[PDB]
């Protein structure tokens, strides 16, 4: 019998900085144990300061950006070329991703941008439309590999103040977009040993009030 | 886990902040609780999509009522829009468990408990989720109608941090509310991680794990 | 789960000497459980008898869907149906729902008003017409009644003589099924009189 | 839902300095790998774009029609057809790969792996991958079926990397792709010896090439092999 | 929904239903009423799958209520009990069928005689001195086959379905937490207080 | 389907089928609605030219929407049964669906709403027909008295009156009817109601229908010589 | 296009009438009077056939009197064609009761449905009305005896006495005059008949141009009777009563 | 007869045309917009002293921050004013935001024109819509049954329009408070309506940011009505 | 006369009344005018205020990233066509990745605007469009009549006394053409031609209104201050 849905692999990853986001993802696509690209971009500059990705079923994934840049488009033409918030894109996903409930688009979304008083913002999907706005999430294959690191690392889960007899716990703080890009590197560099779908390139977009910025990282090809 | 109780105080609910897919643990700051309207509540069980969805739909439905009849809606009606809507959509796969809390002049405190298999249930207490059973055993063995708010607060609190304890697929923090006349108030995030060791301190319960 | 003998029971038709008669056991049941010992399974539009055995929803269902069809037949024909036209009704209503049946074994038995011709027939689910000279049997013990009617029967029966050799063919076809029985009801049609008798059977 | 009959084995291709090769041999396979030969299987449209396609024929006769009906529709009140207005390999891919994703989306797909590949109006070479779940990927090399398992290794030796592209020869670029055929006919069941190979250049446009065999084979060391272990004889 | 039984005695018919609500392991409610008033002389009880149940009693007691102010006249039990079998009837050959059983307790004001009717979801109508639906007269048909009598009071038919109540809490495996019981007489339906 | 618009706009801005519908209730017999402090009653006119009558069996002017809304109707019969009989399942899906019963604004609001509806759809005509709709809101014993008519505009009313002669017994409660202190008790009200009448009917025989709906469900018909004892006492009190 | 054609049948005149329904009223004024009389033991129908011809099959003939049910009949004033297309539904709807309810269906409730299609005709489709008026003569456990009038408005009213078609103003007059409220059928069916013999457009009323039907208690005990009269038995009534 | 959707050789749709008269044989609405907020106002005129005035809803709320006054067939609205509530409260659904009062007004404009041979005329009423947005601040809209709509500073509809419009011509200036506004309806009203203006007959409105879409009790209107006679007097 | 009833009736001299009488609502709309050069298409509208306390009705639509219009006569009509056109040049995109041919978006309006010419119970368009571009084929600009009839144009006007700006465009053409590169005079030259058709009112700042697209320019509208410049 034809199955209608398909994994291609990949791992994505945002975090959320004071006056800035990332959004990264790896650049391989992968069916079974064959390579079908080394280069295949699936994070997006969608207009408005939003970056968006939607990993797991790349057809799936590929038809949601499209329609969400649609949303935009026509978002601009019916309400007078005004910016679209990043907490109205989220709830609009939510329902592009409800709207097939019962025939769902099979992927994990991650939007990132800057909320309306200018901090760092990311919100996650579950593939028919759940989300939640999140400091920090990992999406895809190595999420499971990623996610815990970025517990420890960035909101310091389980590190507590050295002599205080764990009574104390480290103090949260914002982290520089420089300290912030390298837990990126060292996550998918880490993700890129352990896990066969993961490698090839690392494309990180990083939001600012300034606009959508690139950096591209080479990863193992093995 | 989640619950909601009536006492002479009005209604509490208290509900745990945990998502899982299988045994990967999704989120531990899930918001389990819609506010929909500042005199209703609703809380979420089972799939996240269709609660956070047709909770906020409800929402909507609620606001169009109160525009159209100048009133605000009733618990009761409130509760059968959405029991209506999952019957329509019964047999299809949507996975619900909800409680519908909210106080109004006519009804007083109000509780209705509404599922995807369309059963809508008004009641005092409930406990919906995979750790009710948790909830259910330190509620029934602690309440009482004449409990004091700071009192009936805690109880609440209390019997979600043993339902996250217990529970595999519970956990995270627990989210407060206690509804009265003036309307719903929210009593705080409580990380499950500081507050279990606070209880276990203060209470001399938990007497289970390494002391 | 086979609609058929759910609820159980049986219907067996005779033709005699210028007379037909009809019979039907009382049981309904759910499964195991016997649940009323006053179900009669025989109707009548005007002098047409119909008797149904099967699922008893599609039982109920079929008496008020030909009560109906015969109580407009009569306002527009401006007379009552005769059993072998009733027969072609019964036939073409079921086979109209070929693809989504009524489980049911209708039995017809009655005299035609004009020729004084004892008639009777059975249908299949999907309407299929059994005509027969002797006799027609239905239900979860047909093979029982097809025994007894087979070896009791003989032609050209007096209505008394009739009464005694449909009842025995019925009472001790029940007594071998475990979802027949609990009563039993014989109508012996004559051409202008019908006599309807209530049995005295074992209530097991 | 469907189950394909009639198949086309692997399509294979690259990009080099000044443009594209694709490849394909000339047979349909049956069930228990019985053999039909005379099946071209790469689509030429326009004269800056061929479309290599593998799996389900029916379909691939199919999808070969909708290219046909589509250089017609676009040549309607066009009067730069042949020029500015005239069909892309980008526009053509985008076209297939809208199909084959609202065709699976219905639960009535076709069964098909393609390849669109062309120069585009710029000069830039176009190379793109669209199967029967809408699943779309570009790389300097692509391959489907045993291809993507036996082709692109190779042809990842010659362009591993885009900054290889430059530096490899449409001479280099045809060797690897006729190389790459032959592996195919030693190892895949369902190849033939007859294919069919296409050049897209900006400089000298579509080189089309029918009836290729595979030629310069090694089976002589077969005669010294004896057995399957102890056999001496 | 699991337990609701009915006795049609001489002047009366009592309707008796179980108040537990079970959701998976846990007792959801205690205090559940598994009865629709459709009009003041006829009562109904029903059980079955969660959600179908209430949403099927509901709409039929809106279309009885419907029609008693249409016509400014209550319909006879017999005449409800056949509009609620048609309405099963149709439902069992429908996309999703509704799965609730129901029993009908009516009296009659024209005949001045106490009606009970038992409807299956099939739209299997049956009308008893007594009647159950599900694993409850596996234990009471035996019970009422005994010691019911069709001349017997409303007090001698509480009585009866105490014996029947006992006889179930002893030997059914799960807690129904009591029944609810319910008497349709000449007056109207009242609630037994305590039981 | 036949889809001619039948209600359109002329040069000077009016709807002429629904302005001939109001016309169609002035032919109508005349109704009148007089709400008190703890009561509301329908009056109802019915012409005596139809002698041999069977009053029991007849369609009666006042019909029950719910066990605590009535409503009345000038204009077209066969017009107001359709309206009767959507405003009556709008009752019991209202009660299905929000677990309350209608207001009488609501129930109102639905009607007039419908009235609406056949002014600017395609194939049909304009309701023939005004309603007074009255009754008490549920758990609450203020009276309420509401008028629709065929255009679709609807409004509440002190006390109202529709049909032919309405301009007279308008005229009438316009002088007679307080606003500071409305009919205290029931018999003023029905009274008041009778004597509104009176001043358009002929004769107070078998001409007048009266019923009185008071608050939570409890609505009564009066029958004959129930309202020809108010007939013979206002006559008394008149010859002055 | 077509918006040349239409007569829009379905439309208010500047006085607020219903042109359609005034002119098809006017259609059955010259129709075939008929009467019915509701006494406190039964209900009589009587009908005129429309100027009948000498070869005219008299016995096997059905213009005016329509059997619904075993409980219900209608005198027919107007198209005969339209009449039957609304008995046919009128029996369906009395059958489609009967098999909801396992009762048979109240007169009045009957009554609606068929005065509520009429209804539709004039607000709705763009159709000619049913040019067609109907006394119902019928019994139910509820109301007893009921006579109804309803006409192409789709309005319905009930009746001790009443007539329909031509010369009803005439037939209404003499009816008012001699109805009294303690009748029995025997009675009746002498009124109708006489009402009849004086309204008639015809020289003298003779048995093959009348149709008359009577539904009494007439059998035992507690069950009604509809008698649909053959012509020989409508010329015994005829001469039983004095007017032949 | 003739066709619904026909043009006039002048080049008018006469449906279009014709419903405008029916909305100046309307009741009068008086909006002003100013930085502090917008004001609604609207004659009620009741038929008979009978009729209860406080049933006459001519101002209806839309969401908390767009408010509604109507002119001409007023049941026309009912149909309109759902159509918009629903819009607005989709909208919030769809994107979690208060919708642009722009916006709102394009939605409801987009019915107008939706009739022919859809539904069977143009709507016989004219809407004057006031909101508050983030982007365009207070807002004042002019929805017509031709489809079109004008954002106003001021605007009056129904059969005082021409004469109060003229008014609101010289009143206004883009300095002008709260209470100015609301006199300045109130004292417009007065000189154009038939019957003398109280807190009864006729009906005040605002929408501001901080308090969203308030219709004024007549306690608070008899207040402003008392306070507007006292300074016309004063000078 | 008896022949103007619908859309669906010829006249004895084969004129269709109800196309005409569409027509002379463009007529009565306010100016608008359209030109181009090689590398810039430019739109120039004069908006029109029902008094001095409403607001100026938008005459200038954008229907893509590389194209847009003006219109003159039923604005609703404008929003429904303009709809359209975003929808062919969002389906252009979406299915074969490819900005719609400005020709091609002329052919869809015309063949949108001759159904409702042809059919009994529709109505015609009652507005004219003037449909400016830059595609693959460099600058264009379109005029649109509810005919049907869609004209390739260097320059235009429609409107009440378009015929001023018309002339002046015929007598400019040569030079206008040129403008390459220069987006500012290319706008000048479309101020200086839609000034032949003013009568006693000017151009002030909240009247006028200019969009511009071009090789590398997106389709933008310049309104209120922005436009205070070539005043
Ligand atoms: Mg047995």
């Amino acid at each position: 019998q034809f199955n209608p849905y398909g994994d291609n692999g990949g791992t994505i990853l945002g975090i959320a900085g004071e006056d800035f986001a990332v959004l990264a993802g790896d650049t391989r696509n992968i069916t079974d144990y064959s390579i079908n690209s080394r280069y295949e971009p699936k994070v997006f500059d969608c207009g408005d300061n939003i970056v968006m990705s939607a990993n797991g079923f790349a057809a799936d994934g590929d038809a949601l950006v499209k329609r969400f840049k649609n949303s935009v488009k026509w978002y601009h033409f019916d309400h007078n070329d005004k910016k679209l918030s990043i907490n109205s894109a989220a709830r609009n996903i939510q329902h592009l991703l409800y709207g097939k409930r019962f025939f769902p688009y099979y992927v994990h979304t991650i939007i990132a941008g800057l909320d309306e008083d200018g901090k760092g913002a990311v919100y996650s999907f579950d593939p028919v439309g759940s989300y939640e706005r999140e400091q920090c999430r990992a999406g895809g294959a190595a999420a499971s590999l990623i996610m815990p690191f970025l517990d420890n690392q960035v909101n310091f889960k389980n590190q507590y103040e050295p002599g205080t007899n764990g009574k104390v716990k480290k103090p949260l703080k914002y982290l520089s977009v420089e300290e912030v890009i390298k837990l990126v590197r060292d996550s998918f560099t880490s993700a890129t040993e352990r896990h066969i779908q993961v490698g090839d390139g690392l494309e990180i977009l990083i939001v600012t009030k300034d606009g959508v910025r690139k950096e591209f990282y080479e990863l193992k090809r093995d | 886990t989640t619950l909601a109780f009536r006492f002479q105080g009005g209604i509490i609910v208290a509900v745990d902040s945990r998502a899982t897919a299988g045994n990967w643990v999704a989120s531990q700051t899930v918001k389990k609780v819609i506010e929909i309207n500042p005199f209703l509540l609703g809380t979420m069980a089972g799939g996240a999509a269709d609660c956070q969805f047709w909770e906020t739909w409800l929402g909507s439905q609620c606001r169009l009522h109160e525009l159209r009849e100048k009133e605000r809606i009733s618990v009761a009606a409130a509760s059968k829009i959405l029991s209506n809507l999952v019957y329509q959509y019964k047999g299809a796969g949507l996975s619900m468990g909800t409680m519908i809390c909210g106080y109004t002049r006519k009804e007083g405190p109000t509780i209705y408990y509404v599922d995807s298999d369309g059963t809508r249930l008004k009641g005092d207490i409930f406990c919906v989720g995979s750790g009710q059973t948790f909830a259910y055993g330190v509620l029934d063995s602690n309440y009482k109608w004449d409990l004091s708010v700071e009192d009936a607060l805690y109880l609440g609190k209390r019997s979600i941090l043993a339902a996250a304890h217990r529970d595999a697929y519970s956990g995270g923090s627990v989210n407060l509310y206690h509804v009265t006349e003036d309307g719903w108030i929210y009593h705080g995030n409580h990380d499950v991680g500081e507050l279990f060791w606070k209880v276990k301190e203060e209470e001399g319960s938990f007497n289970n794990v390494i002391g | 789960s086979d609609p058929s003998s759910i609820n159980g029971g049986i219907v067996v038709a005779m033709t005699g000497k210028d007379c037909v008669a009809i019979a039907c056991d009382l049981r309904l049941g759910s499964q195991s459980l016997g649940v009323s010992n006053k179900f009669e399974k025989i109707f009548h539009y005007g002098h047409v008898f119909l008797g149904i055995t099967g699922l008893a929803t599609d039982v109920t269902t079929l008496n008020e869907m030909f009560r109906y069809k015969t109580n407009l037949y009569k306002l527009k024909e401006e007379r009552a149906i005769e059993p072998e036209t009733f027969t072609q009704l019964v036939s073409s209503s079921l086979y109209e729902r070929r693809f989504g049946p009524y489980f049911v074994g209708p039995v017809v038995a009655g005299i035609n008003s004009k020729s004084g011709k004892p008639f009777i027939a059975g249908f299949d689910l999907i309407g299929c017409i059994d005509e027969a000279k002797d006799f027609i049997v239905s239900g979860t013990a047909s093979d029982q009644l097809f025994g007894m009617c087979e070896s009791l029967y003989e032609p050209n029966l007096e209505p008394e003589d009739l009464f005694e050799t449909i009842s025995q063919a019925l009472l001790n076809a029940a007594d071998r099924d475990a979802l027949s029985g609990w009563g039993a009801v014989v109508y012996i049609i004559k051409k202008d009189e019908v006599v309807k008798r209530y049995l005295k059977m074992r209530q097991d | 839902t469907q189950q394909p009959i009639v198949t086309g084995t692997s399509v294979i291709s690259m990009k080099y300095d000044n443009g594209v090769i694709i490849a394909a041999d000339n047979l349909g396979s049956y069930g228990s790998l019985l053999r039909f030969n005379g099946v071209e299987r790469l689509i030429p449209v326009g004269d800056n774009t061929v479309v290599g396609i593998s799996g389900d024929i029916s379909d691939m006769q199919h999808i070969e029609r909708l290219l046909k009906d589509l250089v017609t529709e676009n040549a309607y009140d066009n009067p730069l057809a042949d020029a500015e207005e005239a069909l892309e390999p980008s526009y053509i891919f985008e076209y297939l790969a809208t199909v084959m994703y609202q065709r699976r989306s219905k639960m009535n797909p076709l069964w098909n792996a393609i390849i669109v590949a062309g120069v585009q109006s710029n000069g830039d070479q176009f190379l793109r991958y669209v199967n029967l779940l809408g699943v779309t990927y570009s790389s300097p090399t692509l391959a489907t079926g045993f291809g993507a398992h036996m082709a692109n290794p190779l042809l990842r030796k010659v362009v591993d990397r885009e900054s290889d592209i430059p530096k490899t020869t449409v001479q280099v670029a045809e060797e690897a792709i006729v190389n790459a055929m032959r592996v195919l006919y030693y190892r895949d069941a369902r190849s033939s010896r007859n294919f069919s190979l296409a050049i897209i250049d900006k400089n000298t446009g579509l080189t089309f090439k029918k009836n290729l065999q595979v030629e310069n084979m090694k089976w002589d060391f077969a005669k010294d092999i004896k057995g399957y272990g102890t056999q001496k004889i | 929904m699991d337990i609701i039984l009915g006795i049609r005695v001489q002047d009366s018919v009592i309707l008796a239903s179980s108040k537990a609500v079970t959701r998976g392991i846990s007792v959801l409610k205690d205090s559940d009423d598994k009865t629709r008033q459709l009009s003041p002389h006829t009562l109904m009880s029903f059980a079955g799958e969660a959600g179908d149940t209430v949403q099927f009693a509901e709409y039929i007691q809106a279309n009885i209520q419907l029609y008693s102010i249409r016509e400014d006249y209550e319909l006879s039990p017999q005449a409800v009990s056949s509009f609620v079998r048609q309405e099963l009837a149709k439902s069992i050959r429908s996309r999703r069928p509704y799965q609730v059983n129901v029993l009908i307790g009516g009296y009659d004001k024209k005949k001045n005689k106490p009606e009970l009717y038992q409807i299956d979801y099939l739209g299997t109508k049956v009308e008893l001195p007594y009647g159950a639906h599900g694993y409850s007269g596996f234990y009471t048909f035996s019970l009422l086959d005994h010691h019911y009598r069709p001349d017997m009071t409303t007090e001698e038919g509480l009585d009866l379905l105490k014996l029947c109540v006992q006889e179930l809490e002893k030997r059914m495996p799960m807690d129904f937490k009591g029944v609810i019981v319910k008497i349709v007489d000449k007056d109207g339906i009242r609630q037994v207080d305590d039981f | 389907g036949y889809d001619r618009a039948l209600s359109i706009f002329s040069p000077d801005g009016h709807i002429f089928q629904v302005e001939y519908a109001l016309e169609a209730v002035k032919r109508g017999t005349c109704a009148v609605g007089v709400k008190g402090k703890n009561c509301v009653v329908l009056g109802c006119e019915r012409r005596s030219t139809l002698k041999l009558q069977d009053t029991r069996i007849t369609p009666s002017k006042v019909s029950k929407i719910d066990s605590h809304v009535v409503l009345s109707f000038s204009g077209l019969n066969a017009d107001s049964r359709i309206l009767i009989e959507k405003a009556r399942v709008e009752a019991q899906s209202h009660r299905l669906t929000l677990e309350d019963p209608v207001t009488v604004e609501y129930l109102t609001r639905y009607v007039a709403g419908v009235q609406q509806r056949y002014t600017q759809s395609g194939g049909v005509r304009p309701f023939g027909v005004s309603t007074l709709i009255a009754g008490f809101d549920p758990r609450d014993d203020e009276p309420k008295l509401y008028q629709t008519e065929p255009s679709g505009i609807y409004s509440s009313w002190s006390a109202q009156t529709i049909g032919r002669n309405s301009k007279t017994v308008r005229e009438f409660l316009e002088k007679n009817y307080d606003r500071k202190e409305p009919p205290a008790t029931v018999e003023e009200c029905v009274k008041l109601t009778v004597r509104s009448l009176l001043e358009v009917v002929q004769t107070g025989a078998k001409n007048i229908e009266i019923t009185v709906v008071k608050p939570d469900s409890d609505i009564v018909a009066l029958s004959s010589e129930e309202i020809n004892q108010y007939v013979t006492q206002i006559e008394q009190e008149k010859q002055e | 296009g077509s918006r040349r054609y239409d007569s829009r049948t379905t439309i208010f005149s500047p006085e607020g009438r219903l042109y359609q329904v005034e002119y098809a009223l006017e259609s059955i004024s010259h129709a075939g009077t008929a009467i019915g009389i509701m006494a406190s033991d039964g209900i009589v129908l009587a009908a005129e056939r429309k100027v009948t011809s000498t070869l005219l099959e008299q016995d096997t003939s059905t213009e005016k009197l329509y059997k619904l049910n075993d409980k219900i009949a209608v005198a027919v004033a107007g198209l005969t064609a339209d009449a039957e297309i609304l008995i046919n539904t009128a029996r369906i709807h009395a059958q489609n009761y009967l098999k909801t309810y396992n009762e048979d269906i109240p007169v009045e409730i009957l009554v609606r449905r068929l005065s509520d299609i009429k209804q539709g005709y004039t607000q709705h489709g763009g159709l000619r009305p049913f040019g067609v008026s109907f006394i119902y003569a019928g019994y139910d456990d509820r109301y007893g005896y009921q006579l109804y009038t309803s006409n192409p408005s789709g309005n319905y009213t009930g009746w001790k006495a009443i007539s329909v078609g031509a010369n009803t103003s005439a037939a209404q007059t003499l009816l008012q005059m001699d109805y009294k409220d303690d009748m029995k059928v025997d009675d009746a069916i002498e009124l109708a008949l006489k009402t009849l013999s004086k309204t008639t457009d015809s020289s003298a009323l003779t048995y093959d141009r009348l149709e008359f039907a009577t539904i009494r208690k007439g059998a035992n005990d507690g069950e009604v009777y509809q008698k649909i009269f053959k012509p020989q038995e409508i010329k015994d009534i005829l001469v039983k009563t004095g007017i032949t | 007869d003739r066709g619904v959707s026909t043009f006039s050789p002048e080049g008018r749709l006469f449906q279009v045309e014709y419903s405008l008269e029916a909305i100046k044989l309307g009741s009068t609405a008086i909006g002003i917009a100013t930085k502090e907020g917008v004001v609604l106002g609207v004659e009620k005129r009741a038929t008979s002293p009978l009729l209860e005035s406080d049933s006459i809803e001519k101002i209806v709320e839309i969401d908390r921050h767009i408010g509604c006054a109507m002119s001409g067939l007023t049941a026309d609205a009912r149909s309109m004013i759902e159509h918009a509530r629903t819009a607005a409260v989709t909208h919030n659904l769809y994107y979690d935001e208060d919708i642009n009062v722009e916006s709102l007004t394009q939605s409801v404009c987009d019915l107008a024109l939706r009739f022919g041979e859809l539904m069977s005329r143009p709507f016989g009423v004219a809407l004057l819509i006031a909101g508050h947005d983030a982007d365009d601040g207070y807002q004042l809209f002019h929805a017509e049954p031709s489809g079109t709509f004008y954002r106003y500073n001021a605007k009056a509809i129904g059969s005082g329009s021409e004469g109060a419009q003229a008014e609101l011509l010289n009143e206004w200036h883009s300095s002008l408070t709260l209470k100015e506004a609301e006199l300045l309806v109130l004292k417009i009203l007065k000189q154009v309506m038939e019957e003398k203006l109280d807190e009864n007959n006729a009906q005040l409105s605002c929408i501001t940011k901080q308090d969203g879409f308030k219709i004024y009790d007549n306690e608070k209107t008899a207040e402003l009505i008392k306070e507007l006679k006292e300074k016309e007097a004063a000078e | 006369n008896n022949y103007d009833g619908d859309t669906v009736t010829f006249s004895p001299t084969g004129r269709l009344f109800q196309v005409e009488y569409a027509l002379e609502a463009i007529k009565q709309g306010s100016v608008t005018v359209g030109l181009r050069s090689n590398t810039h298409a430019v739109l120039v509208a004069l908006k029109r205020n029902a008094d001095e306390l409403s607001s100026y009705q938008k005459k200038i639509i954008k229907c893509d990233e590389h194209m847009g219009l003006s219109l003159a006569g039923l604005a609703p009509d404008a929003r429904v066509l303009s709809n359209y056109l975003r929808q062919q040049c969002n389906y252009s995109s979406l299915v074969f990745n490819r900005k719609l041919a400005v020709e091609r978006a002329g052919h869809l309006l015309c063949d949108k605007a001759q159904k409702n010419t042809q059919s009994y119970g529709g109505r015609p368009y009652g507005v004219g469009l003037l449909i400016i571009g830059y595609d693959k084929s460099g600058a264009h600009l379109l005029e649109f009549q509810p005919s049907g009839n869609v004209t390739e144009l260097y320059g235009t006007a429609i409107g009440a006394r378009s015929q001023g700006a018309k002339t002046y465009l015929e007598r400019t053409l040569d030079t206008f053409i040129k403008i390459d590169g220069n987006p500012d005079e290319l706008i000048k030259a479309g101020v200086e031609a839609i000034s032949q058709s003013l009568r006693d009112e000017s151009l002030t700042v909240d009247n006028l209104s200019i969009a511009i697209v071009g090789k590398d320019t997106p389709f933008t509208i310049y309104d209120g201050e922005a436009v205070a410049k070539y005043i």
